[PDB]
């Protein structure tokens, strides 16, 4: 209970919902499905 | 029940443990939408990921393929299958259910588990009304949800060739099925759908105008800059000031709400109307008895080389879709059309 | 104050006693709006028909040219004048000025200064009545999607012909060929704004039901169940302590919506900003931003074209394009 | 009587048909 | 329960209510007319 | 020329409900 | 008037595409036994080799009033193919009821559409009548409980 | 006939206005107004199911009544003939015109049991309770949910076409043009006199 | 007449919205 | 009651999640890079989309034999 | 309040005399449900011979059934 | 624990990041 | 005779009576 700072939690979950976002944009310009 | 002794069975005990709060309510509804709503979402998500669409339409609609969000879908099945139910155990999946994914088995699966989702989920809306001891105008707005979806996804599919014409569940899938309408129906041109338009734009009208002026009313209650916090349930009056509203909007408009019981009945009551009006559009649709022609317009266009329409241009451009569309639209069909009867403007 | 010409002309245009308040925007908002609603009807009824394409084609829109409600529009003004402010007094006569479109001009003209005026008018209601000014704000978004449609668009595309027609068939034919043209239907702005009117319908519906569900016994199965006590007492019914309950027990009873101040704010602020941000992309697409471009996108490891719902929704496109203006093209590639 | 001929016959201006539809897995 | 019926009632309609049916009569007739007269 | 048919349906749909509706709010302003 | 049969300049039998139901109007084109396109009814006019006045197809009919005429030259062979992408070509007298032109619907069809739309009417009106009569109690008053 | 049972009902109508204080509407146990539901519902259940019975095994048999409408599969000669019923499997097939007679017999038979059943067993208190079976209301609702069960189902029959749904008198069928049944059918005459 | 009844319906329309802005019963309660 | 804002704060959470998502996360990973995706849902590879006898899109065209048709035209 | 006194009223009286009346327990409910899972399985039956996904031998399913 | 919140946690939470670790893995597929 | 569908679907009804009894024993359970 409180060992962690929960604003540090969400900010860790915010930077990787962010990276995984990123690789999603990525990935629409490689491989499959970037009209090349 | 009604000072009897009633003798306790399992049902009692059944019922104690359903009607419970907890993190999510349960109920006896929660039986049937809880996994159906479960495999419907489910079930949607794993189409849009994995299945594919190259047998049945002969596209790539899935993330494995390369499609985004806004362009994989869980795609119906073919045309030549009719309104087959499409089980697994049915004479044409056999049992086998990565050919029964090939199929589009996965759609009537979605379609059939999401008509229950929401039959359970409006009971769900009733049950809960009952617990709370609270009429069960939520469940009457949702009665037209469940009527868009029902003429939608099963009326107009039953009413056409097959399950093939049905949406498939997507976003570019969505807008196929929206553009066919209009090219091969006419859609917009149809009162019923236009009253169904009348009664979304005058909905989300309702709400903002709403939202606003209770904003713009809400007395002062406090001493902050922050209204929010001025706010208490605990007290008897109210919020905004409706005397205040009323004036304001009466010598804005010319007329204004003078009652929180119609004010609110009217906002249930505009869009549930309109979606209602269009789900009778869309069964009309079913039969393809469509509003396509104004009759007298187009004998007036045929005798007179002159006279020219919106409307005419309306016509024209669904021509040009119906005939541009088909042939990659309904691979059944096998339209092999050349080029040059399909019908062009100038230098386009 | 009382004994001035322009006194008693201030204290009568502001003054809150009228029917219909006119106030500084007012003075605006009634003349423009005023001769808008005269031109218009008197276009809708009787208007000649009008060369929208620039190309000798004339187009009728108008009852006593023969089609009906549905079919009739005040057609938009001609190809050939561009975006060039043609009123009365640049044509030679009446004939002139209505072949060429001009009641078109000064429709949406004296249209968008009086919406512009109307919200102004709501801000001084709002100022001179003690209340809260962001009603205008609130409306501020069919404003911006009405210049869109009769104005910005028009400035992007460089003619008024390209100006949303005054009616609803050509409404229709402005829908389909600006889809054709532009791909509405893959702009992520639209799809904010069809979920801002499709959630604008849900959360009205939810509130009317909420707010119409929850009640203490004030009205019978008759008009009105004042047995209790008749009109003329400030004991409040209704209620919004059970209905947040129900609202939370309907799914997992954590997205607390207790502050029915918040609720209303939200209401507010969810189909404004979502219809701001519709005519803000059909704002774009006049300087030819578009929509998504997704065709082609699926190639196969040999590179052949797999087919796609984008692709479908392509060859719709291309078919829209191909009718689109049959006769008002001479070269190949559709820029203007 | 020639049902290869017949089926090829309502070939061309009906691909829907039901003699089609059915037993198309020996074509 | 006697010679008169106790469920009789009778129908209230106020200019809000008369102003609601005419303004939709009308708007409907305005819809519908232009595909009745087709 | 002339639809009557549509003329017919358009007079009745406008008649019949606006003196229904009428005869129902002078029945109501007569007896408050 | 018969079933409208056409053959090839040099000889073979092509065959009218019908029109499926979706469609309003249909392209008019011919095509052969074994599935390929070989005249149309061309909306450009202008290209390729599958208009008709060069392809040189015939119509010949084997009915009722027409069962030996043959016509091959003029664009009454159009009209005999788009008359048989409707399927078989019928005579109808348009002057009795001074007809339209566009096709109606059946009794069957008209039976469907007002049933569907009853029948979701209803839906609505049994999902009222049920709300109304399980929630009874607080659709009269609950009386501050 | 219809017309004149239109007047006839129209009386009737008028009588029951003006008479309504009938004491057959009034429960003798307590004197306030009451209708026993369950036992108008068994009794209506026994006429609908003696109906039902008498027009699947004296009407469309034909050992009394005309018959219904049978037709060519492809609706060349049509006429109005006695129906034997079909107790088999294919008494389900929709187009067969046997599976009518013996649908309507034993479904006349089985609602005479259950009005009897009806007629002679109460309903249980839970139930009473659970599905306010005192009210008018409640029936009203359930009625109106089988009425637009039948609806949907007559639609669908309608559209789809069956043995109830002859071609010679509502036409032809959609799934027939897109099928190709009737050009099939001459295809294969024509093939066949070649 | 077919321009006639769609004038004579968009005038009934707005006759019937300028009496309801205009003579209007006027609000009670709020 | 755990109200979802102390057993995110406290390490018990962590200690189970740092292997549980990870594990799920690497799960579905091979689980794509496997092809086992392919082999469940059906799904054609991108070099198995058409065969030589056929170079056009597949057409189902059959009810009551669509699977014996399917497994024809699939990708072996 | 004494109602109008009808000879067919009295007739029909019995009928209508025990309005209210009901079984204790939960009575034959467990048979109404049994009854109801085979109408549902009946129904079930109907509409996959009607959308011939249940093949049966004697049932063909199209408009040849009344040849 | 194991009660109905932890399960229908669970049943969203489990299949959303095994499909988010599929999807992300198929960023990096390449014809 | 018995057609394979028809083995197909009473053996569906059978799965489906396992599924609800499975969802009964959940629900009295927990
Ligand atoms: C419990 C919730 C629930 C509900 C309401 C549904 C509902 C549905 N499912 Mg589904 N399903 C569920 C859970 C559920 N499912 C679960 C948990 C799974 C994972 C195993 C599945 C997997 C699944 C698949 C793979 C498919 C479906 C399909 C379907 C649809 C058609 C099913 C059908 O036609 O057979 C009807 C079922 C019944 C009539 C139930 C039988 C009841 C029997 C007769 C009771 C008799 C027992 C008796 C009391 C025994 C005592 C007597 C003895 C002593 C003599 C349908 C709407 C199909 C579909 O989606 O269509 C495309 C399909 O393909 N489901
Ligand atoms: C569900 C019942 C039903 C069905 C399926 C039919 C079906 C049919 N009828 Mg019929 N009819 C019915 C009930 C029904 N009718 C009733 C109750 C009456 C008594 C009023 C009639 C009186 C009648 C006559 C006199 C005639 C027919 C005719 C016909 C046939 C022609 C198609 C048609 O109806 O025109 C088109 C149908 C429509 C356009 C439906 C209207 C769509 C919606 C409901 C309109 C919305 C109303 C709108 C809000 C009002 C504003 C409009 C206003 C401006 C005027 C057709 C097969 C004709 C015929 O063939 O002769 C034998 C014929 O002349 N019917
Ligand atoms: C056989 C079916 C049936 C029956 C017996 C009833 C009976 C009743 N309904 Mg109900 N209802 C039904 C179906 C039915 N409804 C359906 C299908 C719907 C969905 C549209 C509704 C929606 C509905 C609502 C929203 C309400 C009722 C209400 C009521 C109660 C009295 C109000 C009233 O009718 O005043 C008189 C009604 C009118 C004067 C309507 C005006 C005439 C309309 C606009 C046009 C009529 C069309 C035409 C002449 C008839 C052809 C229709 C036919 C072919 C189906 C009453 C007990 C009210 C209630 O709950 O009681 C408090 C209530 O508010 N109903
Ligand atoms: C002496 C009584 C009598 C008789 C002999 C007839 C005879 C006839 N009527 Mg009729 N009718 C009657 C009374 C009668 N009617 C009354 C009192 C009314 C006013 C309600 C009507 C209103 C009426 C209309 C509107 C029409 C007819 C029509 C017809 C003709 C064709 C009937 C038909 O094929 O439709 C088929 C009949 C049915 C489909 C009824 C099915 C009953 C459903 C399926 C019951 C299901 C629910 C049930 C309670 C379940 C029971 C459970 C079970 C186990 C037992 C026919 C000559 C038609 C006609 O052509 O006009 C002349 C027509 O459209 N009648
Ligand atoms: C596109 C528009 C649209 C969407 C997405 C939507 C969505 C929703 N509406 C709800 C409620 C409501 N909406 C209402 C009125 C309206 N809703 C409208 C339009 C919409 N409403 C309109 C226009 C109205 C006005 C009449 C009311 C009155 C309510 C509620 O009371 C209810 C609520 O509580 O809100 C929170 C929510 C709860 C539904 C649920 O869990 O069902 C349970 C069943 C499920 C989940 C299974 C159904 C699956 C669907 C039908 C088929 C499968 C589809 C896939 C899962 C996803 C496909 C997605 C692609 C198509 C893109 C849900 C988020
Ligand atoms: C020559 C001429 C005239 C040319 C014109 C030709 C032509 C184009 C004709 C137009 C044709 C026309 C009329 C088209 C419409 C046809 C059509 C689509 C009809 C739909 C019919 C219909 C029955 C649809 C069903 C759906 C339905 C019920 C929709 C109704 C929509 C509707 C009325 C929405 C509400 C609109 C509205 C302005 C709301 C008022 C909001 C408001 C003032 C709130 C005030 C207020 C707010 C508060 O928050 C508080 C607190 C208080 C106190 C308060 O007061
Ligand atoms: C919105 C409604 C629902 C959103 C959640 C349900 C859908 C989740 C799955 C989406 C997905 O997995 O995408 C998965 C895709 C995968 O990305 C694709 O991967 C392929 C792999 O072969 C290819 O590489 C493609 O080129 C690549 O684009 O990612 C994206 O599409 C990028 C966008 C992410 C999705 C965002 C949806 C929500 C966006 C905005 C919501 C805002 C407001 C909502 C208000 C209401
Ligand atoms: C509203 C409240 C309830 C909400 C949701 C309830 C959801 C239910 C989900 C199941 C519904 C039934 C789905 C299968 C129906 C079906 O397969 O139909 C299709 C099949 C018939 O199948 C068709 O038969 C034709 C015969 O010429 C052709 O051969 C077609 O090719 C063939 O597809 O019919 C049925 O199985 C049941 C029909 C009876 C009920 C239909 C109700 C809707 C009617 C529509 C009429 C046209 C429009
Ligand atoms: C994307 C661009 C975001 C802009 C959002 C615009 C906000 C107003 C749009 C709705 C129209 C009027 C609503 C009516 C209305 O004004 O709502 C009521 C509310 C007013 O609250 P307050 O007046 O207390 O807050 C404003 C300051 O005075 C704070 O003290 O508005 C807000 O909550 C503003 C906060 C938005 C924060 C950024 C988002
Ligand atoms: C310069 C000012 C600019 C504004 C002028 C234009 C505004 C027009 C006035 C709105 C229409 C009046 C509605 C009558 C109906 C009426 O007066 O009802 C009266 C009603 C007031 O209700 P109460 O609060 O009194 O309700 C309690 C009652 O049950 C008890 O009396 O007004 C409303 O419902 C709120 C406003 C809804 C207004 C909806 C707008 C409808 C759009 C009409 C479009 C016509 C078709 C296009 C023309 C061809
Ligand atoms: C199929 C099927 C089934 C079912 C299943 C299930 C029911 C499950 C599932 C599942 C699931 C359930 C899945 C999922 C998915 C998900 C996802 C893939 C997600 C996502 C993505 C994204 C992109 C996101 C974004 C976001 C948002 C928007 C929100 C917040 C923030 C974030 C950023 C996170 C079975 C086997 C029974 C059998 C039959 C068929
Ligand atoms: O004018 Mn109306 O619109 Ca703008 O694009 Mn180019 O030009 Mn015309 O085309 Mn498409
Ligand atoms: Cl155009
Ligand atoms: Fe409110
Ligand atoms: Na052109």
């Amino acid at each position: 209970i409180g060992r962690i700072p929960l604003w540090l939690v969400g900010t860790v979950v915010g930077l990787l919902a962010i990276g995984l976002l990123a690789i999603f944009f990525y990935g629409s310009y490689v491989g499959l499905g970037s009209s090349l | 029940i009604g000072t009897y002794q009633e003798k306790r069975t399992w049902f009692d005990d059944a019922d104690d443990w359903l009607r419970q709060d907890r993190f999510v309510f349960v109920g006896w509804s929660g039986l049937l939408l809880l996994p159906c709503a479960y495999f419907a979402v489910g079930g949607w998500l794993t189409g849009c990921t994995f299945v594919t669409s190259w047998y049945t339409h002969g596209l790539a609609s899935s993330y494995i393929e390369g499609c985004n969000f806004l362009t994989a879908a869980v795609s119906t099945p073919a045309n030549s299958l009719g309104h087959s139910l499409l089980f697994v155990w049915g004479p044409e999946a056999q049992g086998d259910l990565t050919r029964w994914f090939q199929l589009g088995g996965l759609w009537a699966f979605v379609a059939l588990h999401g008509a229950f989702g929401l039959i359970g989920f409006m009971l769900r809306q009733f049950e809960i009304a009952r617990s709370v001891n609270l009429r069960p105008y939520n469940a009457i707005a949702f009665s037209a949800p469940i009527a868009v979806f029902v003429s939608v996804f099963l009326i107009y599919p039953l009413g056409q060739s097959g399950w093939f014409f049905a949406p498939s569940f997507g976003v570019a899938s969505i807008f196929r099925f929206i553009l066919f309408f209009q090219g091969f129906h006419n859609w917009t041109l149809n009162p019923f759908h236009m009253m169904g338009v009348a009664g979304v734009l005058g909905a989300a009208l309702l709400c903002a105008i709403h939202g606003a002026t209770v904003e713009n009313t809400l007395f002062e209650d406090g001493d902050g800059a922050n209204t929010f916090r001025a706010f208490n349930p605990t007290q008897a009056e109210e919020t905004y000031s409706m005397v205040t509203a009323n004036r304001f909007w009466s010598q804005i408009f010319g007329v204004a709400f003078s009652n929180k019981r119609w004010l609110h009945f009217f906002m249930l009551f505009v869009p549930v109307t309109g979606l209602w009006m269009s789900a009778l559009g869309v069964v009309g649709l079913a039969l393809n008895l469509r509003a396509y022609d104004f009759v007298s317009q187009e004998i007036r266009a045929a005798e007179d080389p002159e006279f020219e329409t919106f409307y005419t241009k309306n016509i024209l451009l669904n021509e040009g879709i119906r005939a541009w569309m088909a042939a990659q639209d309904q691979p059944h069909e096998k339209l092999t059309l050349p080029e040059e009867v399909l019908p062009r403007g100038n230098a386009l | 104050e009382n004994t001035s010409l322009w006194a008693r002309f201030c204290e009568w245009i502001t003054s809150t006693e009228n029917r219909l308040y006119i106030g500084w925007f007012g003075v605006i908002m009634i003349p423009t709006l005023l001769t808008a609603i005269s031109v218009y009807i008197i276009a809708f009824i009787a208007a000649p028909p009008v060369d929208i394409d620039g190309i000798r084609e004339p187009v009728s829109g108008s009852l006593l040219y023969g089609n009906n409600i549905i079919t009739g529009a005040v057609v938009p003004t001609s190809n050939a004048i561009g975006l060039h402010f043609y009123p009365i007094w640049e044509a030679a006569s009446l004939d002139e000025w209505l072949y060429n479109g001009g009641p078109y001009q000064l429709v949406v003209c004296h249209f968008f200064l009086g919406v512009c005026c109307y919200m102004g008018r709501e801000w001084e209601l709002s100022y001179r009545l003690g209340m809260r000014p962001w009603i205008a704000v609130a409306y501020s978004a069919p404003v911006a999607a009405a210049t869109a449609v009769f104005i910005i668009y028009p400035i992007g595309q460089g003619s008024f012909s390209d100006g949303m027609p005054l009616g609803i068939s050509g409404t229709f034919n402005f829908m389909i060929v600006f889809q054709a043209e532009h791909n509405i239907l893959m702009h992520p702005f639209h799809m904010f704004g069809v979920a801002g009117v499709f959630g604008g319908s849900l959360f009205s519906a939810m509130h009317g039901s909420l707010v119409t569900s929850s009640l203490i016994r004030e009205t019978t199965e008759n008009e009105s169940a004042n047995a209790g006590y008749k009109f003329g007492q400030e004991e409040e019914t209704y209620n919004i302590v059970a209905a947040h309950g129900y609202f939370g027990r309907l799914i997992f009873q954590y997205a607390s919506f207790n502050n029915s101040r918040s609720l209303h704010f939200f209401l507010a602020v969810w189909p404004v900003v979502c219809i701001w941000l519709t005519a803000l992309g059909i704002s774009t697409m006049a300087f030819n931003l578009n929509g998504f471009n997704f065709n082609q996108s699926v190639v196969d490891s040999n590179g052949r074209v797999l087919n796609t719902w984008a692709d479908i929704i392509n060859r719709a496109n291309l078919g829209m394009e191909v009718m689109h203006e049959r006769n008002a093209h001479n070269f190949p590639l559709d820029l203007a | 009587q020639r049902v290869r001929t017949v089926l090829d016959m309502d070939d061309p201006a009906k691909e829907e048909t039901v003699k089609e539809l059915r037993k198309d897995i020996n074509n | 329960m006697a010679r008169p019926n106790p469920n009789k009632q009778v129908v209230e309609l106020n200019r809000s209510s008369l102003y609601w049916g005419l303004l939709l009569i009308f708007v409907l007739a305005v819809l519908f007319s232009s595909y009745i007269f087709n | 020329e002339v639809n009557i048919l549509g003329l017919t349906a358009t007079a009745l749909f406008i008649i019949i409900p606006t003196s229904f509706l009428l005869i129902l709010y002078v029945k109501t302003a007569a007896s408050e | 008037l018969g079933h409208a049969s056409f053959k090839d300049q040099e000889g073979r039998e092509l065959f009218v595409r019908r029109m499926p139901t979706f469609f309003e109007t249909f392209p008019v084109v011919l095509i052969d036994k074994d599935g390929v396109v070989r005249a149309d009814v061309p909306f450009r006019k202008a290209e390729s080799k599958y208009s008709i006045e060069q392809v040189g197809v015939s119509v010949t009919f084997y009915g009722g009033e027409l069962n030996g005429l043959t016509f091959t030259d003029p664009s009454t062979v159009k009209k005999y193919a788009r008359k048989a992408q409707l399927g078989e070509i019928f005579e109808f007298d348009r002057s009795t009821l001074q007809s339209d032109g566009v096709f109606r619907s059946s009794p069957r069809g008209w039976f469907t559409f007002g049933h569907l739309s009853f029948a979701l009417l209803f839906f609505f009106g049994h999902i009222w009548h049920g709300s109304r009569t399980i929630f009874r109690d607080v659709f009269a008053g609950i009386d501050e409980d | 006939s219809h017309i004149v049972l239109s007047g006839l009902l129209f009386l009737a109508s008028v009588w029951h206005w003006v008479y309504w204080d009938l004491e057959l509407f009034r429960d003798p146990r307590t004197g306030k107004t009451a209708l026993d539901l369950p036992k108008i519902f068994g009794i209506h259940l026994f006429l609908a199911g003696l109906l039902c019975f008498g027009f699947g095994a004296f009407h469309v048999t034909g050992v009394f009544g005309p018959g219904i409408w049978v037709s060519d599969p492809y609706g060349l000669t049509g006429s109005v003939q006695p129906v034997a019923p079909s107790w088999g499997a294919e008494g389900f097939d929709p187009y067969n015109p046997g599976g009518v007679p013996a649908h309507h017999i034993a479904a006349g038979i089985l609602g005479v049991l259950a009005g009897l059943f009806h007629l002679c067993v109460r309903p249980s208190i839970r139930l009473y309770f659970g599905l306010s079976m005192g009210s008018i209301e409640s029936v009203l609702s359930s009625s109106i949910a089988a009425v637009f069960w039948a609806a949907f189902v007559v639609a669908g029959t309608m559209w789809y076409g069956s043995a109830a749904t002859p071609i010679e008198l509502f036409g032809p069928t959609r799934y027939q043009w897109d099928q190709g049944f009737f050009q099939q059918e001459i295809q294969k005459r024509v093939a066949q006199s070649t | 007449m077919e321009a006639l009844v769609y004038t004579f319906l968009l005038i009934g329309t707005l006759g019937i919205i300028f009496f309801s802005i205009f003579f209007r019963e006027p609000p009670r309660i709020a | 009651e755990r109200p979802f804002s102390d057993i995110l704060t406290s390490i018990r959470y962590w200690v189970i999640h740092s292997i549980t998502v990870p594990s799920l996360f690497i799960a579905g990973w091979l689980f794509v890079s496997t092809g086992l995706a392919y082999d469940v849902f059906g799904s054609p590879r991108p070099n198995e989309y058409f065969t030589e006898d056929r170079q056009d899109a597949p057409l189902i065209t059959d009810r009551f034999n669509a699977l014996e048709q399917v497994k024809k035209l699939s990708a072996q | 309040e004494p109602g109008i006194v009808t000879p067919l009223g009295t007739l029909l009286r019995p009928l209508n005399s025990e309005a209210g009346k009901v079984l204790p327990g939960w009575g034959t409910t467990v048979l109404m449900a049994v009854a109801i899972l085979l109408f549902a399985v009946f129904l079930l039956i109907i509409l996959e011979i009607y959308n011939s996904s249940l093949i049966l031998d004697g049932v063909t399913n199209s408009w040849e059934s009344l040849a | 624990i194991f009660t109905v919140r932890w399960l229908a946690i669970h049943a969203i939470a489990v299949p959303t990041i095994f499909f988010l670790g599929a999807i992300t893995a198929m960023q990096f597929i390449q014809r | 005779s018995v057609t394979p569908s028809l083995k197909n679907f009473l053996l569906s009804l059978v799965a489906g009576a396992v599924v609800l009894a499975a969802i009964a024993g959940a629900v009295t359970a927990v």
